[PDB]
RNA sequence: GGCUAAUCCCCCAUGUGGACCCGCCCCUUGGGGUGUGUCCAAAGGGCUUUGCCCGCUUCCGGAUGGGCCCGCGUCCCAUCAGCUAGUUGGUGGGGUAAUGGCCCACCAAGGCGACGACGGGUAGCCGGUCUGAGAGGAUGGCCGGCCACAGGGGCACUGAGACACGGGCCCCACUCCUACGGGAGGCAGCAGUUAGGAAUCUUCCGCAAUGGGCGCAAGCCUGACGGAGCGACGCCGCUUGGAGGAAGAAGCCCUUCGGGGUGUAAACUCCUGAACCCGGGACGAAACCCCCGACGAGGGGACUGACGGUACCGGGGUAAUAGCGCCGGCCAACUCCGUGCCAGCAGCCGCGGUAAUACGGAGGGCGCGAGCGUUACCCGGAUUCACUGGGCGUAAAGGGCGUGUAGGCGGCCUGGGGCGUCCCAUGUGAAAGACCACGGCUCAACCGUGGGGGAGCGUGGGAUACGCUCAGGCUAGACG
């Protein structure tokens, strides 16, 4: 199983490539909740096909730079662009908690 | 002490230096048949090519190259002395290349 | 808000009987129902039965006890001795089929809501499943 | 604290101190004497405790009991260190080891001889 | 090497006999004839109310020094009985009763057990034929405990065996007087053995 | 050079071999590969050889080289009969 | 500077086939086919030399070994909050077996971070181990797996493979040689020395076995290894005798002066017979080779020990080492004398300032026993970081109040999906350990053989209550 995943694509800064989001949730080992984490995958997109506030499948791949492993298989849903703007709000928050 | 495979020294020497030589003798006769693809000498830059290319092919029978190693070497020249050969090429010997 | 609506019945029940209530509303649901069901099947409650209050839907646990008693408090056993909700939102928890939890030494039980629907321990084991851990009763 | 809050943060595990630095974790250090000494013991009791102040091998210098009835050390005797406090007196943290090195075993005693480092006395 | 010392005092220490001393632990010389009473200067004196480890304690040390076995032995033998499966007390019970020493004792070689484990390490026992001296060898049923026919002849031996003319051996054995030969044909019971000992109270003792 | 060979698996004073098919270049009693058989030259036990033939046979199809010891247990449960 | 052989090097030839550029087809990341053009091979040696053995060349597959890449897991500090220039992507290129800012130029301006980036501290990781009723805590010595380093730092060459512990270049520290010009080293390999330390072995034996290198072989090499030596370091077995023997010697102990204790203990009686002496005396070892058959199969068939004259079998044979802690409570075991806030004891409580069962001896007692105590460290106890399993009115603990971001959490009804969740199948979960059974050394320790278990993750199939989710209702919450 070359491995895929699914996750929203939070920018497209970069040329022929994507910024893409990927939940996981998961029991916590311990306290067994379920915890709910992410990370982002840089995956490659390379007719710039894929737009930002998408929904891709990324598969695990031959790879493309340091830090791409992925490519972008296929569009799951477009438009949710209320999950970019978490993450994008996610990190403006950033912005207190210093000096 | 006079361990000997101290020969075995003795000799990596001697490899070193007839692989250096081989070598060297590859590069400036692909250099060669570069710049005369530049120049569009076509014949010419062929005559050279082929040269280039069989020397590459022995380099290989041997320790020198080997593997891939020279069809690495080889696809490389030759892509790069047909693509160099627009300008009005018209690849007079065409001996090293597929109609 | 209500929370967790099943606490929440499971609670209604717990003091319910305490103040030893010959029944009691638990607003409703099917999920409830369910669990119910099984309070009855089980010896639990006496049976239930669904009303409406001005208007809104519930539930009439009928309460089961002991018999009266000897010197003072003449209060009786409970026959509920014990309700615990065990899995609830924000820590939910799921038990394999072979983790299935033997309750009281199986005097008592664990209602499972498995895939197969809402089951209690033996019957889960019994027909093979595991599922979310509700409750367990004795 | 809910669970999430554990989640969030989680349970401390809990750190201890090492009631000897014999440092090095050793179970004895070897180390010479400066001062041999004597001191006057904390509130609940009276008497005359000897101990010495020691240098030893771990780059650490400390004040040591010195057990048993009869003692020989003195200012120059090379000595090992136990380990071990003596309740009523100040810092003091470790035991002389009697038998050992300088430190020779308490003579004439009889009785509980592992410790205070004395031999076993010959019968006829 | 496992206590060898005035024994009948020990008779005394549990406050019960048990004899390792063979004939005179029958004949009316035991001392626990008239002189039940612990050794030491305190012995004739009152017993203080005994602490529940005290209790734990001295019924552990009754059916040890029964056997005349090591603490070390006994113990590693008893947690091989709390893993074997099935119930501890008598598990073990079985298990010491196992003991080679033991099983020529119970078949009437020796007249001690203590004595017994003389006969076995000097090589006077053997087991399905074959020679052992190892007192702690485990005689599993069906072997065949038997004298060896170079001692057969042997003082002491045919002694004994005289003796245990027409007596009769406990349930778990067989035995020929004529031929030495003998039989473990099963692990003995709570039942099966007299033991004056309250076994889940040495349980009790390893359980802190 | 994938061999076949006797690693050694008893005690001091009592050896047991695992007969095994790996690497030339592991320890004798390191990672193999698979464990074909066992030996036991002081022959304490009716069992002191075994080999799953058949195993064998795919382990030389493939071109392992036995040991001389080796190939004489193979050759003793004859993975090597032919008739 | 000169001579010269080769399975050393080179050049033509042949082209089974293969490499490469462009075309076409299939496939789908650089997989496979094909056509044309170009380029590519080789080594000889031994025999009984008419035939075989040993090799050599190009290719295709196999096997085993590895490179690289991805998900997930992998300690403490937030009194480390921002970090980032090849840094983040791209186009072309160099490099490699091979993807890749791995490198280089040129272009864009990105990449990461409270889900803890950066920083600092510690640290080889795992199989497993110890502890624990479990969850968990602690750890990673030996054996097995992986990594990493070989005086410190850099570097490449050779090669299938290395950036190479007993190979090479350079810099640095140190030791030694030095005609002062310059050279030589590299035990974290087996032993051994030396320092440091509380402390850690022999400069032994052997190539007989097993394994590895080269060799057609015979065979050489092997401080891998198999053994022996040392140290109660650990485990396991074993001995210091067995039975009889006083209403109980003497000495020593208390004593209420009647006696009580040591104690069946001893003496002595009798029996066995550790050590030790004597003879026999191993397995481990049947291959390689031998011959017959064809150097196969098969079949027979002989040589080959370090350990060792050891283990063991037979014979003969001597009553033949005991220690250590403790006895106020926790805690099993009490009395006399001595000392008199001294000397001392001491894990905690706390003993000793004249009757001390707590100090010191003695008698006696308990516990263990070739051990027994001590210190150190780890888990336990400790439900005292509380997932199992704790708390916050006065005991430590509600933030002075609010607004509200992320986040956590979410009423009732129906439907889709099936991500969580559950079930089945299968792959994987090496071996060793652990658990079960049987067995092998007289037993065990130790070993073998077999069985079983196992969280987790891959794949396929299935269920849909709950949890997600998407679509649609509702009005009991919320707002109006
Ligand atoms: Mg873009
Ligand atoms: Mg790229
Ligand atoms: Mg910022
Ligand atoms: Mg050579
Ligand atoms: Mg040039
Ligand atoms: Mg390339
Ligand atoms: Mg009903
Ligand atoms: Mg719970
Ligand atoms: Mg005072
Ligand atoms: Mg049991
Ligand atoms: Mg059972
Ligand atoms: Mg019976
Ligand atoms: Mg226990
Ligand atoms: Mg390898
Ligand atoms: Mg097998
Ligand atoms: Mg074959
Ligand atoms: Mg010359
Ligand atoms: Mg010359
Ligand atoms: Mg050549
Ligand atoms: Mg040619
Ligand atoms: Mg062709
Ligand atoms: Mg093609
Ligand atoms: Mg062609
Ligand atoms: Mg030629
Ligand atoms: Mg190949
Ligand atoms: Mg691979
Ligand atoms: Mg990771
Ligand atoms: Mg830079
Ligand atoms: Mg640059
Ligand atoms: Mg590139
Ligand atoms: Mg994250
Ligand atoms: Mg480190
Ligand atoms: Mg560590
Ligand atoms: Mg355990
Ligand atoms: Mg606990
Ligand atoms: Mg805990
Ligand atoms: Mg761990
Ligand atoms: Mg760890
Ligand atoms: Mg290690
Ligand atoms: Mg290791
Ligand atoms: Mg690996
Ligand atoms: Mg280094
Ligand atoms: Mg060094
Ligand atoms: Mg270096
Ligand atoms: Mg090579
Ligand atoms: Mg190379
Ligand atoms: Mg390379
Ligand atoms: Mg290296
Ligand atoms: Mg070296
Ligand atoms: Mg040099
Ligand atoms: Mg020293
Ligand atoms: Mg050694
Ligand atoms: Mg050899
Ligand atoms: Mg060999
Ligand atoms: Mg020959
Ligand atoms: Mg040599
Ligand atoms: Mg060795
Ligand atoms: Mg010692
Ligand atoms: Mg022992
Ligand atoms: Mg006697
Ligand atoms: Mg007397
Ligand atoms: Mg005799
Ligand atoms: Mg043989
Ligand atoms: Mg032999
Ligand atoms: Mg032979
Ligand atoms: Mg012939
Ligand atoms: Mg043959
Ligand atoms: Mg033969
Ligand atoms: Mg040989
Ligand atoms: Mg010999
Ligand atoms: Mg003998
Ligand atoms: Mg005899
Ligand atoms: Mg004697
Ligand atoms: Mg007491
Ligand atoms: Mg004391
Ligand atoms: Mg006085
Ligand atoms: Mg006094
Ligand atoms: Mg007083
Ligand atoms: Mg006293
Ligand atoms: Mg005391
Ligand atoms: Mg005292
Ligand atoms: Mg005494
Ligand atoms: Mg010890
Ligand atoms: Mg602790
Ligand atoms: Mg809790
Ligand atoms: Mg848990
Ligand atoms: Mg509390
Ligand atoms: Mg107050
Ligand atoms: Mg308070
Ligand atoms: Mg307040
Ligand atoms: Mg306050
Ligand atoms: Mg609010
Ligand atoms: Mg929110
Ligand atoms: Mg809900
Ligand atoms: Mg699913
Ligand atoms: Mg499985
Ligand atoms: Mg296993
Ligand atoms: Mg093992
Ligand atoms: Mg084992
Ligand atoms: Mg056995
Ligand atoms: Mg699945
Ligand atoms: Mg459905
Ligand atoms: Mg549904
Ligand atoms: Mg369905
Ligand atoms: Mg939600
Ligand atoms: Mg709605
Ligand atoms: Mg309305
Ligand atoms: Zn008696």
């Amino acid at each position: 199983p070359k491995k895929v995943l699914t996750g929203v694509v939070v920018s497209d800064k970069m040329q022929k490539t994507v910024t893409v989001l990927v939940e996981r949730q998961f029991p916590h080992p311990l306290y067994g909740k379920v915890i709910k984490r992410s990370k982002k995958y840089l995956a490659h997109d390379p007719e710039e096909k894929y737009k930002l506030g998408d929904v891709v499948e990324i598969i695990e791949s031959r790879p493309i730079s340091k830090r791409k492993r992925f490519r972008v298989l296929r569009l799951v849903e477009s438009g949710r662009m209320d999950l970019v703007e978490k993450y994008l709000i996610r990190r403006q928050n950033y912005e207190s908690l210093s000096k | 002490r006079n361990l000997s495979a101290l020969k075995r020294h003795r000799q990596s020497l001697k490899r070193r230096l007839r692989n250096k030589a081989k070598k060297s003798a590859i590069k400036t006769l692909s250099k060669k048949a570069i710049q005369l693809a530049q120049e569009g000498k076509a014949e010419e830059a062929l005559k050279i090519m082929r040269k280039a290319e069989s020397l590459i092919d022995k380099a290989a029978k041997g320790s020198t190259l080997h593997k891939n190693a020279a069809a690495r070497r080889k696809s490389r020249l030759m892509r790069k002395v047909r693509q160099l050969l627009e300008a009005a090429g018209a690849p007079l010997i065409g001996g090293g290349l597929s109609a | 808000m209500l929370t967790d609506p099943i606490a929440d019945m499971l609670t209604r029940i717990r003091n319910a009987t305490r103040v030893y209530k010959e029944s009691t509303d638990v607003p409703a649901s099917r999920f409830k129902e369910e669990i119910l069901r099984i309070l009855a099947r089980e010896g639990f409650i006496k049976g239930y039965e669904r009303v409406d209050v001005d208007g809104k839907p519930y539930l009439r646990v009928y309460l089961k006890y002991g018999p009266r008693r000897q010197g003072p408090d003449p209060r009786p056993e409970q026959v509920i001795h014990h309700i615990r909700r065990i899995s609830k939102p924000g820590r939910r928890v799921y038990v394999g089929v072979k983790e299935i939890p033997r309750v009281r030494r199986g005097l008592g039980i664990a209602i499972l809501s498995t895939s197969k629907g809402v089951l209690t321990d033996r019957e889960a084991r019994k027909l093979g499943v595991g599922g979310e851990l509700i409750c367990e009763v004795w | 604290p809910t669970i999430n809050q554990l989640v969030r943060k989680g349970r401390e595990k809990v750190r201890k101190k090492s009631k000897v630095p014999a440092l090095k974790g050793a179970p004895f250090r070897r180390g010479v004497c400066t001062v041999v000494r004597t001191v006057t013991p904390k509130k609940p009791n009276s008497a005359l405790r000897k101990v010495a102040k020691v240098r030893l091998t771990s780059g650490y210098e400390v004040t040591a009991y010195i057990p048993g009835e009869g003692h020989n050390l003195q200012e120059h005797s090379v000595v090992l260190i136990r380990g071990g406090r003596v309740k009523d007196l100040w810092g003091v943290r470790y035991h002389i080891v009697r038998g050992v090195y300088d430190a020779a075993g308490v003579k004439d005693r009889k009785k509980s001889r592992s410790k205070y480092g004395t031999k076993k006395p010959k019968e006829a | 090497g496992r206590y060898i010392g005035p024994v009948c005092r020990l008779c005394r220490r549990e406050g019960v006999k048990l004899y390792l001393k063979g004939e005179r632990c029958y004949s009316p010389k035991c001392a626990m004839e008239r002189r039940p009473y612990p050794p030491g200067q305190h012995g004739q004196k009152r017993a203080r109310r005994p602490s529940d480890y005290a209790v734990r304690l001295r019924e552990k040390q009754k059916l040890r020094r029964i056997y005349g076995i090591s603490e070390r032995q006994f113990r590693n033998l008893f947690e091989e009985a709390s893993k074997k499966k099935g119930v501890t007390g008598s598990v073990f019970l079985g298990l010491l009763e196992s003991r080679l020493d033991n099983v020529v004792y119970r078949l009437g070689f020796a007249v001690s057990r203590r004595q017994a484990r003389q006969l076995v390490r000097h090589g006077h026992i053997t087991v399905n034929g074959r020679r052992v001296d190892l007192p702690s060898y485990r005689v599993r049923p069906g072997d065949e405990i038997a004298v060896a026919e170079k001692s057969r002849n042997l003082e002491l031996i045919r002694q004994n065996l005289e003796a245990m003319k027409g007596r009769k051996v406990g349930p778990w054995l067989s035995l020929d007087v004529e031929g030495m030969k003998g039989k473990f044909l099963r692990l003995p019971d709570r039942e099966d053995l007299a033991l004056p000992v309250n076994e889940q109270l040495v349980i009790e003792f390893y359980s802190r | 050079m994938v061999k076949i060979r006797l690693a050694r698996f008893g005690s001091k004073h009592n050896p047991h071999y695992r007969i095994v098919v790996t690497d030339a270049r592991r320890k004798r009693d390191g990672k193999y590969i698979e464990k074909i058989g066992y030996y036991d030259p002081r022959k304490t036990t009716p069992d002191w050889l075994k080999v799953d033939v058949e195993r064998a046979r795919y382990w030389l199809s493939v071109g392992a080289q036995p040991t001389d010891t080796a190939r004489r247990l193979l050759r003793q449960a004859g993975v090597f009969r032919q008739e």
